[PDB]
């Protein structure tokens, strides 16, 4: 079995340097080529570079060119990736996987195996408070301006599950991810019925309960 | 550089029948790419090698085809856990492009989808930021025609649509068309239309607001 | 001076490579104010479409040497036979930088063919020269019903002609059978333990499977097959023990596309420095006229010597193959493989790995087993 | 079905159609030869020959083709059996650029020749010799790998020796002519019967040296392969009058005889592959755009081809698709420099005497003809003693020495 690790990651401001090391095991990573690459959130995926196995020529993608390291242990069969000035379009998951270019002759360069991988993402901001906006035929709950990374959201703690449904963190300018909890009830359910939205976040422990009203 | 384009970008298809993916390629590459199957928040495992040839501890119901600047992707008979997001890489050349997305999905029924508009609260207007939020529910495929008409005029840049995944029982998709606007520009505005253009909803419903 | 060089590239980077390398050797070694000028075209799938589009592409463009790479993929074809072929219809020489078939090397099938490295004959001669140096006086051929496996076969014969040995047993089975457990039973029934084995992939990978049911995978049993046999299925269900061949260097092609610039630059240097070179004929449509300066440059190109390349000193034999090319007797080890022999210089030297055999062998095998049976 | 010829000159237009109308008449053949198609060129482009042929293939759907070349081309065979592989069309090769037959056809080829292969040639060679009282004999050769299968194959016929003649030494030695090595191999084992193996350019320089040396004159003679007489039209000064080879020509046939024989082969074979399975197989439908694998949905003609009988005059082909019955007539240079047909290797497998006993022709430079003269003897019965030749191991003259005799038919006659 070969299971590649990655790790080294976390959050970094804009601007920094942060140290990626992909851990590769069941096979010898000296005899093999390796290579990054990302896939922004909703967007497709995007090859950063390799690594060959004299180390002597690596070819980093335009985007990215002249920004980033890239550093491999024969002994610890580890890769190493160094990353410097980063930015917006950073915020992608990175994943290293054995590559082809020693499988047959070269060329190829199919990935296979791949890790489980490692999220980068950038954002000037540290650990806040929620600011929870509700909303006013159904109702919502719109969580805007929070970090770190989203919480889920219940609706009258629980009780209340017939369409509601949470929808994934949109990374902002300003580092804060925001996210809206929307149920669906019928345009008569409107007052006769309460609703609340509990937000619990973890990291900051803030119980934020805003009500709804029409 | 090699750009590759894959039509439709989102399908769906019923278990146990025949899945065909299309991948196109800007120029000539020969036979030169490889596909890949992306489990939702899982990472992509390689399926075929140079589109003819099936990696082992890969079911033979996979099978690829084509050859020089068009590629096709066959599935003899689509099983659940085949359920994923495919791509064609290439490796003809430096930087090695990667192919955009397949969605590959259930087809359930053709259902009108279920649009929603909520207008800020109280607390949200004078917390110094009002946004608009727009409902998609129910509407199949993952593809929605869903835009925003303020004050009759075309918004770009601000509107900003996240769709979660398919549900697992009903097989419905559920978007939010979340509206990025600062508070006095709310104010200024009225009529915060959302129409949807979609299958189940051929005309487009309007949802026009007032103060 | 205006010569020019078409050749036949895999996929785009190595055609950017190959431009790259030609402009390296035009301001490298003798330069002249134009030594040559710099042209590729796709090994596209299609065998027709490619020869027509290679044909039209180089002859037009008055080409004196094509190199053309063979990828190894097993699904498509992808071989430089069209591409041979049209070549031949005139005397323009080529060169092979990953073909491994043994059908080019008859000269009779491909007149004006060269590569840069032997498909299988120096594998026997490797094969031959660990056979001596490890005392072994038995083989057990399994050569398939191929024109490479018999060419192997021959080569093999030869060699073994030359110290006055002769195999046991030659026995041959059609490629694709599934049969294979007679001859395995048959290998079984005779006096020898050495087994030479040159098959595809699905050929091996079947023949394995043969023997590891047929309890050939214990003791007293070694496995010398080529480097072919080490990779997909074959490699898959290779038994532990068997000592491979690797070919040193891996058929790199930017290591390969590099010694033949070099060394078509420098033929084409000494045939301008020599006498005139005949014009190749202006379109691929128009005429049938025989160069007749293409012996001439085939000759050249076999009496041709290049020491500053990868490999250090590069010549062709009288087939026009890599001589002295570097191999790797690799054993695997653990489901793993281990470097332990190299071959360079027409010398065997092990290094400190050992060389496990199969069924868990510390000490040297013999290939004479004295049944105490005979009838 | 829809056959398909090609011819360079000669014949154009009119008799090809005539032969390809009287050849599927002549038998019973249960498909039904709707129409043939017949292309006339000139040049013999490789492109232009693809061409032509997708194009043959569009139309009428191939079913097989004629090749008629003209020019002197050893790629052309080369080139038409590339394309039988790549489009699994039957082809036989005829008089042309697939006059010589020598490359190894890959098992997807469905190609096929007229011509003389290596190994028919050495035995026909061999047969020639047993006649003309010859049983010593040495042969040379160069480095060719094709070369070196011929010297194999001579080697185990030699070994061979269960019947026929008594084999004697046979010394090989093949490699450059220079470094003191041409000469001496030709002053040892010089008997009878020196074999001359190699290509244009090394026969002419061979027997240029062969001239420089006493090799030549009133001595023995010489024997050269089919690829040494390439051209019939071709002399180069440097070839004695005494050297001998064997090779097909139009001596004994022609162009449409042998276009003839090629189509009824391809009528008999299209018969048994329609009669044998479900029908006659098809072909595919364009050469351009062929995404999917080279894969043979139809079944190969070898079989409907390795034994096939047509009107007793029929080619026989073997699985390495060698002809069983080849032409392969002998020939032997005139004292004026011409090639004329001595000798036909036809009937069942075997050599004729043409009548032409092995006169010792002259050279360019003439010598005395002082070293056989002639000893006229009568059988009388103790001191000569009239045998025939026992058809039984040697089959020739073991310890006694050769002898002619005239018969009588008829008194008036
Ligand atoms: C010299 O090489 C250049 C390219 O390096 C040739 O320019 C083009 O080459 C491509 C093939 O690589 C052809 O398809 C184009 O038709 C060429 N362009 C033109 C305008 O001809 C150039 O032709 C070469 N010149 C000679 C004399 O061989
Ligand atoms: C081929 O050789 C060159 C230099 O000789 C080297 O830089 C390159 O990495 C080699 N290719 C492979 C696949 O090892």
């Amino acid at each position: 079995e070969v299971q590649l690790v990655e790790s080294g990651g976390g959050l970094v401001k804009p601007g920094g340097s942060l140290r990626l090391s992909c851990a590769a095991s069941g096979f010898t990573l000296s005899d093999y080529y390796m290579s990054w690459i990302r896939q922004a959130p909703g967007k497709g995926l995007e090859w950063i570079s390799y690594i060959s196995v004299s180390g002597t020529k690596i070819y980093y993608a335009d985007s990215v060119k002249g920004r980033f390291t890239i550093s491999r242990d024969n002994a610890k069969n580890s890769l190493f990736l160094e990353m410097n000035s980063l930015t917006a379009e950073d915020t992608a998951v990175y994943y290293c996987a054995r590559d082809s270019g020693s499988t047959m002759y070269d060329g190829y360069n199919w990935f296979d195996p791949w890790g489980q991988g490692t999220l980068v993402t950038v954002s000037p901001a540290s650990t806040k408070g929620p600011s929870v906006f509700p909303l006013a035929a159904a109702l919502g709950c719109l969580v805007k301006d929070y970090f770190p990374e989203p919480v889920t959201v219940s609706w009258n703690s629980g009780a209340l599950t017939s369409g509601v449904h949470t929808f994934p963190a949109v990374l902002q300018s300003s580092g804060l991810y925001s996210l809206s909890s929307v149920v669906t009830v019928p345009s008569s359910s409107l007052g006769t019925q309460t609703y609340i939205c509990n937000v619990n976040h973890k990291p900051s422990n803030t119980k934020v309960d805003k009500r709804v009203e029409p | 550089d090699i750009q590759m384009t894959q039509s439709p970008s989102t399908l769906s298809a019923s278990v146990g029948d025949r899945v065909t993916i299309t991948c196109r390629a800007s120029q000539s590459i020969s036979r030169w790419l490889a596909w890949y199957q992306q489990k939702p928040g899982k990472a992509p495992k390689l399926l075929i090698s140079l589109a003819s040839d099936l990696q082992t501890g890969v079911p033979s119901r996979f099978s690829g085809s084509g050859s020089g600047t068009e590629f096709t992707l066959t599935i003899s008979s689509l099983q659940p856990d085949d359920f994923a997001t495919y791509y064609c890489q290439q490796f003809d050349s430096y930087p090695l492009t990667f192919g955009p997305g397949t969605t590959v999905d259930i087809r359930r029924t053709v259902a009108a989808p279920s649009v929603f508009i909520f207008p800020p609260s109280d607390e949200q207007l004078k917390s110094g930021t009002a946004s608009v939020v727009c409902l998609l529910n129910n509407f199949y495929p993952r593809e929605a025609k869903v835009q925003w008409k303020v004050d009759n005029a075309l918004q770009s840049g601000n509107s900003q649509e996240s769709v979660t995944e398919q549900d697992s029982k009903d097989s419905t998709y559920s978007l939010s068309s979340t509206l990025t606007l600062s508070k006095a520009d709310y104010e200024k505005h009225k009529v915060y239309a959302c129409e949807v253009t979609h299958q189940g909803l051929s005309s487009p419903v309007t949802k026009s607001f007032n103060r | 001076k205006i010569v020019n060089i078409g050749a036949v590239l895999s996929t785009r980077k190595h055609e950017q490579m190959f431009r790259e390398a030609v402009n390296q050797a035009n301001k490298r070694h003798g330069s002249w104010k134009i030594q040559l000028n710099a042209t590729s075209v796709t090994h596209k799938p299609n065998a027709i479409q490619m020869a027509l589009s290679v044909c039209e592409d180089l002859i037009s463009s008055q080409v004196y040497a094509i190199l053309v790479s063979h990828p190894p993929t097993p699904n498509d074809h992808f071989t430089p036979t069209p591409v041979s072929y049209t070549a031949g219809f005139y005397r323009i020489p080529v060169l092979g930088l990953t073909t491994r078939m043994s059908i080019y090397s008859d000269k009779s099938i491909h007149l004006s063919f060269l590569r840069t490295v032997p498909p299988y004959s120096h594998q026997s001669s490797v094969w031959f020269e660990m056979m001596r140096v490890y005392s072994w006086n038995h083989i057990i051929l399994l050569v398939s019903d191929d024109h490479e496996g018999r060419a192997a076969q021959k080569r093999l014969e030869t060699l073994l002609e030359e110290r006055e040995s002769k195999a046991e047993k030659v026995l041959q089975f059609d490629p694709g059978t599934k049969n294979v457990t007679a001859l395995l039973m048959e290998a079984k029934e005779l006096e020898a333990r050495v087994i030479i084995l040159s098959a595809s992939e699905d050929d091996a990978a079947t023949v394995y499977r043969a023997a590891a049911m047929l309890n050939m995978t214990g003791s007293g049993y070694v496995w010398l097959v080529g480097e072919r046999e080490i990779s997909g299925n074959a490699l898959r269900y290779a038994p532990d023990g068997i000592l491979g061949l690797q070919l040193i260097n891996g058929k790199n092609e930017s290591a390969h596309i590099s010694d033949a610039v070099g060394v078509v630059a420098q033929a084409v240097h000494e045939l301008l420095e020599k006498e005139n070179i005949t014009d190749p004929p202006r379109g691929c449509v128009g005429n049938t006229n025989i160069w007749k300066t293409g012996p001439l440059f085939k000759r050249v190109l076999m009496s041709s010597k290049y020491a500053d390349g990868v490999t250090g000193r590069v010549e062709f034999n009288e087939d026009g193959d890599r001589k002295f090319a570097n191999y790797s007797i690799m054993n695997l080890q653990n489901r793993k493989l281990v470097q332990v022999g190299i071959y360079n210089g027409t010398h065997v030297i092990p290094n400190d790995r050992k060389i496990i055999w199969p069924g868990g062998e510390t000490e040297k095998p013999r290939g004479y087993q004295m049944s105490t049976r005979l009838k | 079905l829809n056959i398909a010829v090609m011819l360079g000159h000669s014949h154009d237009v009119t008799e090809r159609e005539l032969r390809t109308l009287w050849g599927p008449e002549q038998a019973a053949g249960l498909p039904l030869d709707v129409n043939v198609v017949a292309l006339l060129m000139n040049r013999t482009d490789p492109k232009s020959l693809i061409t032509h042929v997708c194009d043959l293939m569009s139309g009428a759907r191939i079913h097989g083709l004629v090749f008629g070349d003209d020019t002197d081309q050893e790629a052309v065979a080369q080139m038409l059996d590339f394309i039988s592989s790549h489009t699994f069309v039957p082809i036989l090769g005829i008089h042309g650029g697939a006059s010589m037959i020598m490359a190894d056809k890959d098992p997807t080829s469905t190609f096929f020749q007229f011509g003389a292969s290596i190994q028919q040639q050495a035995t026909v060679m061999l047969k020639i010799m047993q006649d003309y009282d010859w049983h010593v004999f040495s042969l040379v050769t160069t480095i060719f790998p094709g070369y070196r299968e011929f010297i194999s194959f001579v080697k185990t016929t030699v070994d061979n020796s269960f019947v026929g003649w008594d084999m004697q030494n046979v010394i090989t030695l093949d490699t450059s002519f220079e470094d003191a090595k041409t000469q001496v191999q030709l002053k040892k084992i010089h008997s009878s019967v020196i074999l001359l193996y190699c290509s244009k350019d090394e026969a002419v320089l061979i027997l240029s040296e062969a001239r420089s040396l006493g090799l030549t004159g009133y001595d023995f003679f010489w024997i050269v392969p089919s690829l040494v007489s390439g051209n019939t039209e071709l002399i180069p000064k440097e070839f004695p009058s005494g050297l001998i080879s064997v090779s097909y020509d139009d001596w004994d046939y022609s162009l449409e005889a042998r276009v003839r024989d090629g189509i009824g082969i391809l009528t008999t074979a299209a018969s048994s592959m329609l009669e044998k399975f479900s029908y006659i197989p098809e072909a595919k439908a364009s050469c351009y755009g062929q995404m999917e694998r080279p894969e043979v949905p139809m079944h190969t003609l070898h079989p409907f081809m390795v034994n096939v009988t047509w009107d007793g005059k029929d080619l026989s082909f073997t699985e390495e698709g060698y002809q069983v019955h080849p032409r392969l007539v002998v020939i032997v240079l005139n004292k004026d420099r011409e090639w004329e047909k001595v000798g036909k290797w036809e009937n069942h497998t075997l050599s004729l005497r043409h009548a032409v006993w092995p006169r010792y022709k002259s050279f360019s430079d003439c010598e005395p003809d002082d070293n056989h003269l002639s000893i006229v003897t009568l059988e009388e019965a103790p001191f000569v003693i009239v045998e025939d030749i026992d058809p039984l191991t040697e089959t020739c003259v073991r310890n006694t020495v050769p002898c002619r005799k005239f018969v009588k038919i008829n008194n008036s006659t």
